[PDB]
């Protein structure tokens, strides 16, 4: 069902420019030399420094035309407070165990950065993206 | 069945009971100090 | 290069990788390859585009 | 007046909630439907 | 409204009452610690030299759960300082409580000074149960559970305390096979604790599950009844932890009990789902042995071996043996679905440092396993896809390891029948051993001819220039 899962520290929160879209990178706790720059929404879920974030990444919410949900269907996105959907558009194979997993949320962007045996799985042609905090 | 050898055992042991140290009540959580202190002029 | 090990082409893009190493007929057909590309970056670098321009 | 003066930060059953609470009634609710309903 | 008085008083530059503050952090020790603590901050603020003792109290249990050691000892010795100006009628009362929150912080930093002041505030105060419990944990801690009569005095002094009943039960849960007591007695202990004292009380309920699951877990299964009687004991846990969750949702400990009995039942999805919302809530070692017992289940060999790889780090520290074992027993499994030589070296390796850390019969057949194993699925192997130094390394190792199966047959009580050992390394040395040698000679060859190919290939070059 998942295709990845850790928990992340947020280290830098970087506004820049925007006002509604802010890049937060955040390592993994239980392993080091996992990186995760993303884009987030501020409005719908804003963050803080040294914040704890579950995520989580998937190929499909299950347990073509969008439709909004009906309120009695359950999905996995019913766990967590933040759900975006995105296109993988690089998969760099790169060193020995340098692995960088490029995706694309509508211009959102977000870069993963670890070893092969994590992102093994991550070669899909779109993801999703679950956060909980 | 001649293989690996390994044992399974789920752990959910429940721990010690904490004993953490015990809050102190203010003076304005008992009924007399908190009735004398609205009664004020 | 066909007889050198690491300097061919690598093992998992290709699937016939184990009947190439030490042919010489079909290194003699990428040596006429290569021979024809110095011979075009001579050409171009000599007569055409004397100041190294390559975007055209 | 001991026990009249002390206070617990955290109840008995809140003790495995602590600083950060999690809820499980999705997961009470399909424990009945599965275990308790199951077939 | 207080946060309206506040704000009414900063606009109006009119003293701000330190009794609101102590108010709403009183409120927020249930919403927020972090709130409550900034409001209890700024009212000793406000008071200066008015600080109390109930306020440096409750400033240094606020720096405690949030883990400021050196703060909350700080907070502690300023209250205890401030002591010395308390009225002689509470005077008693604060002196025990202030001591034994000091002898928490020992208990955290150094167990020896905690233990004298806990035997300071039992001469002075026997009546404490929480100060008993305590000292009576640090010392079945030190004499590894050998004052059961003391835990048992205790028990009998405060039948009704909730708290002296959960410390008996969980002493018992710890020792009972090594004090030989009765399976049941914990469970009629805990049905007398349930019915007469509380029967909303989800210590004695998941402890009463728990046995329960035990119960039926080391039950025999024969037929339909049996299996029945099983499920119908696994049934009674499971309301236990269902009462526990309609006491409390937020229950860790129930949802976990759930997710073993489905285990049992073979539900791997939900048990997932408890296992991972459980490693969200809460991060233990159990909580990754058990996370990695569940992708065994689940056929997700990899992230096992990071779990199991996670909970040896982070709590074992690299020394259990049975995390060692449970990462060799992955790696082996991913090997064998995935047809990869390197889990199998790697699972060797790990097999090889938990035997060298404990040198078992266990350990020792599970490295003759690894190694038949290896030269089969080497012999298996083409040409193409191994060399001759796979070929001499399993070849060794298959000696290394009839060796040993014979060793084992020759132990008392080996893992495995000696007779099915020595057939084993009967068999392994009769076919496998001779195809071994007979995979190394086709490896020589087709080495041999493509230094052949490469070695001609020159010459006629050479010729042709």
């Amino acid at each position: 069902s998942a295709l990845f899962d850790d928990i992340f520290t947020v280290q830098t929160v970087d506004n820049g420019r925007y006002n509604k879209v802010s890049r937060i990178i955040g390592i993994s706790t239980t392993n080091s030399a996992i990186k995760l720059t993303l884009d987030i929404n501020n409005e719908m879920f804003p963050v803080s420094q040294d914040d704890s974030l579950t995520v989580t990444l998937a190929n499909s919410l299950s347990l073509k035309s969008w439709r909004p949900p009906k309120p009695t269907d359950k999905s996995l996105a019913d766990d967590y407070d933040y759900v975006m959907f995105g296109t993988v558009y690089k998969f760099e194979e790169g060193d020995e165990d340098k692995i960088k997993v490029y995706v694309s949320f509508g211009g959102l962007l977000m870069c993963l950065e670890g070893g092969y045996k994590s992102l093994a799985s991550l070669k899909q042609d779109n993801l999703y993206i679950l956060i909980r905090r | 069945r001649q293989d690996y050898i390994a044992k399974v055992r789920y752990q959910n042991d429940l721990p010690a009971p904490p004993c953490p140290p015990k809050l102190l009540k203010y003076e304005i959580e008992k009924e007399a100090p908190q009735k004398e202190f609205l009664k004020d002029s | 290069d066909l007889m050198d090990e690491k300097n061919s082409i690598k093992p998992d893009v290709i699937e016939y990788a184990a009947d190439i190493l030490g042919d010489v007929e079909l290194q003699k057909e990428l040596n006429s390859e290569y021979e024809q590309l110095v011979s075009d970056r001579k050409f171009l670098r000599e007569i055409v585009f004397v100041n190294g321009d390559h975007n055209w | 007046e001991i026990a009249s003066n002390e206070r617990v930060l955290i109840d008995h059953n809140k003790v495995l909630r602590g600083l950060k609470p999690k809820d499980f009634s999705s997961v009470a609710k399909d424990c009945e439907l599965r275990i308790l309903k199951e077939k | 409204f207080l946060e309206k008085y506040v704000a009414v008083c900063q606009e109006e530059n009119y003293p701000i009452l330190p009794e609101a503050y102590l108010v709403l952090s009183r409120v927020y020790e249930n919403k927020d610690l972090n709130v409550a603590l900034d409001y209890l901050m700024k009212a000793n603020d406000i008071l200066g030299d008015k600080a109390n003792v109930y306020v440096l109290n409750n400033l240094g249990i606020y720096h405690f759960f949030r883990n400021n050691v050196s703060q909350s000892s700080d907070f502690f010795a300023q209250s205890l300082e401030a002591l010395n100006n308390v009225s002689p009628q509470n005077k008693e009362a604060l002196s025990i409580t202030l001591h034994y929150n000091k002898a928490r912080v020992e208990e955290v930093s150094n167990q020896s000074e905690a233990e004298k002041l806990y035997s300071k505030l039992m001469e002075k105060c026997p009546g404490y149960t929480s100060n008993k419990i305590r000292y009576i944990y640090l010392l079945a801690l030190k004499s590894n559970g050998n004052n059961y009569a003391d835990v048992q005095q205790l028990l009998d002094d405060f039948p009704s305390d909730l708290e002296v009943r959960s410390f008996y039960g969980w002493f018992l849960k710890r020792y009972g096979r090594k004090n030989g007591l009765k399976q049941d007695l914990e469970s009629q202990h805990h049905k007398d604790t349930l019915i007469n004292y509380d029967k909303h009380d989800c210590y004695a309920l998941l402890s009463l599950g728990n046995i329960y699951a035990t119960i039926a877990r080391e039950m025999k299964v024969t037929d339909q009844k049996q299996n029945e009687i099983k499920r119908q004991q696994y049934l009674r846990a499971a309301q236990f932890y269902h009462k526990v969750l309609s006491i409390d949702p937020k229950n860790i400990y129930a949802a976990q009990g759930i997710a073993i009995i489905f285990s049992d039942k073979e539900r791997t999805g939900l048990a997932l789902e408890i296992f991972k919302k459980v490693r969200d809530t809460v991060q233990d070692l159990g909580t990754f042995i058990n996370l990695g017992h569940c992708f065994m289940e689940a056929k997700q060999f990899g992230k096992a071996i990071e779990s199991y790889t996670i909970a040896l780090e982070k709590f074992s520290n690299g020394m259990d043996s049975k995390l060692l074992v449970l990462i060799g027993r992955a790696w082996y499994h991913r090997g064998f679905y995935e047809k990869s030589m390197d889990a199998y070296k790697k699972a060797l390796e790990v097999s090889e440092q938990a035997y060298q850390l404990s040198k078992l019969p266990a350990l020792r057949f599970n490295i003759v396993f690894i190694q038949f194993q290896i030269a089969d699925f080497v012999k298996s192997l083409p040409n193409t896809q191994r060399d001759l130094t796979t070929l001499e390394n399993a070849l060794s190792g298959l000696n290394d390891a009839i060796k040993s199966l014979l060793k084992l047959a020759e132990l008392e009580q080996p893992p495995y029948p000696s007779e099915d050992l020595k057939a084993r390394a009967t068999m392994g040395s009769n076919t496998l051993r001779n195809q071994l040698e007979r995979a190394i000679q086709d490896q020589q060859d087709y080495e041999m001819s493509i230094q052949e190919k490469l070695r001609t290939a020159r010459r006629k070059q050479q010729l042709d220039e």
